[PDB]
């Protein structure tokens, strides 16, 4: 009962983003409250997805319905691809990275980008030579590698080298300052473990919980996992037809957890 | 002739000098050698956009002391 995009050439890097977007509650509520809705590529995305999804419910005329679903979904995927193509310089057959494409897609519309932009500082001190810094940034997708075993959004540290003396395995830490309604991170080697409830956090009184994950399966295929209302999970694997697959638990190996999406909750 | 920083995801920053119209290939190769990384295994980005070995700082409008981001390649989807 959850329609999804079918594979087209190398586009799973885009498919995983589109599935994350159309299942986001905060994105939906913002899009419906936009001035000049029809002018928004995100309005068009959510509207066309909803029409395809409604068609799929209608399905349970078969050949006509599935033709309409494909044309509907392919049209809005192609519109978004063409919007990104000048910046990624990509063809449909080129393998790309959602880590590169997601921030560029958000930047297309400031009212949507604002949902994702958080402020933080990178803090670093070298135990060997004293080199230290605190650098403030505002971003929509930060990348982590070599995280500490006990990594947590409220203790978001990783190992890295000193640029002054080249000592290895110093500590660099993301210190959150202001968190957006949607908060996303990229993990090069996944998370230390895959029990996602552990990574929920409060910040300035608001609860953030993980609502979707992009899996990097077998280092060659992106698949989006969506948390449903009753606690089950939807796997959107574009190689598996028009409908998504329901799972009771969340089954991504920890090392394949690529992009993690938290959302602010009541 | 300008200075370019290459910033990795572990927080490393290495600085290099290069001429405005020289292809970024010689810089991407030098960085691979310094860090022990395979060239086929990394991807570079400037101003949020992926860059090629054939691009020059002149084409990309790189000013001196600009930063290039570098990532372990994690692309898809195979078909
Ligand atoms: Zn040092």
């Amino acid at each position: 009962l959850c329609v999804q995009w079918k594979n087209a050439y190398a586009l799973c890097w885009l498919d995983c983003i589109l599935s994350a977007l159309v299942h986001s509650e905060e994105l939906k509520n913002t899009v419906t409250g936009l001035c000049s809705k029809e002018e928004s590529i995100f309005w068009r995305l959510l509207t066309k997805y909803n029409q395809a999804n409604t068609l799929l419910y209608t399905s349970q005329l078969t050949s006509e319905i599935f033709a309409e679903i494909e044309t509907c979904l392919n049209e809005v995927r192609d519109e978004i691809f063409i919007s990104l193509q000048p910046q990624l310089r990509c063809t449909l057959g080129d393998m790309e990275s959602p880590v590169f494409a997601f921030p560029l897609l958000l930047k297309l519309e400031t009212h949507i980008e604002k949902l994702f932009l958080y402020s933080f500082s990178w803090d670093f001190e070298c135990s060997q030579c004293g080199h230290q810094y605190q650098n403030r940034h505002m971003k929509s997708l930060v990348t982590f590698t070599n995280v500490i075993p006990e990594w947590h959004p409220l203790n978001a540290a990783h190992f890295g080298p000193c640029n002054n003396c080249n000592s290895k395995s110093q500590i660099r830490k993301m210190v959150l300052e202001k968190v957006s309604p949607i908060f996303m991170l990229h993990f090069v080697e996944g998370l230390p473990q895959n029990d996602l409830q552990h990574y929920a956090f409060h910040f300035e009184g608001c609860l953030y919980q993980i609502t979707s994950v992009i899996q990097y399966r077998a280092n060659n295929h992106f698949i989006t996992w969506i948390l449903d209302a009753d606690g089950s999970w939807l796997e959107c694997d574009d190689l598996k037809g028009p409908c998504s697959e329901r799972h009771k638990k969340f089954e991504v190996p920890a090392s394949e957890i690529h992009i993690v999406i938290w959302e602010r909750k009541i | 002739h300008i200075n370019l920083k290459v910033a990795g995801q572990d927080g490393s920053v290495v600085q290099f000098k290069i001429k405005r119209h020289t292809p970024l290939s010689k810089l991407m190769k030098a960085y691979s050698e310094r860090q022990g990384l395979s060239m086929r295994q990394i991807r570079f980005r400037f101003d949020g956009q992926p860059i090629n070995e054939t691009d020059t700082p002149a084409q990309l409008e790189m000013e001196d002391e600009d930063t290039i981001d570098v990532f372990q390649q994690q692309t898809g989807a195979v078909y």
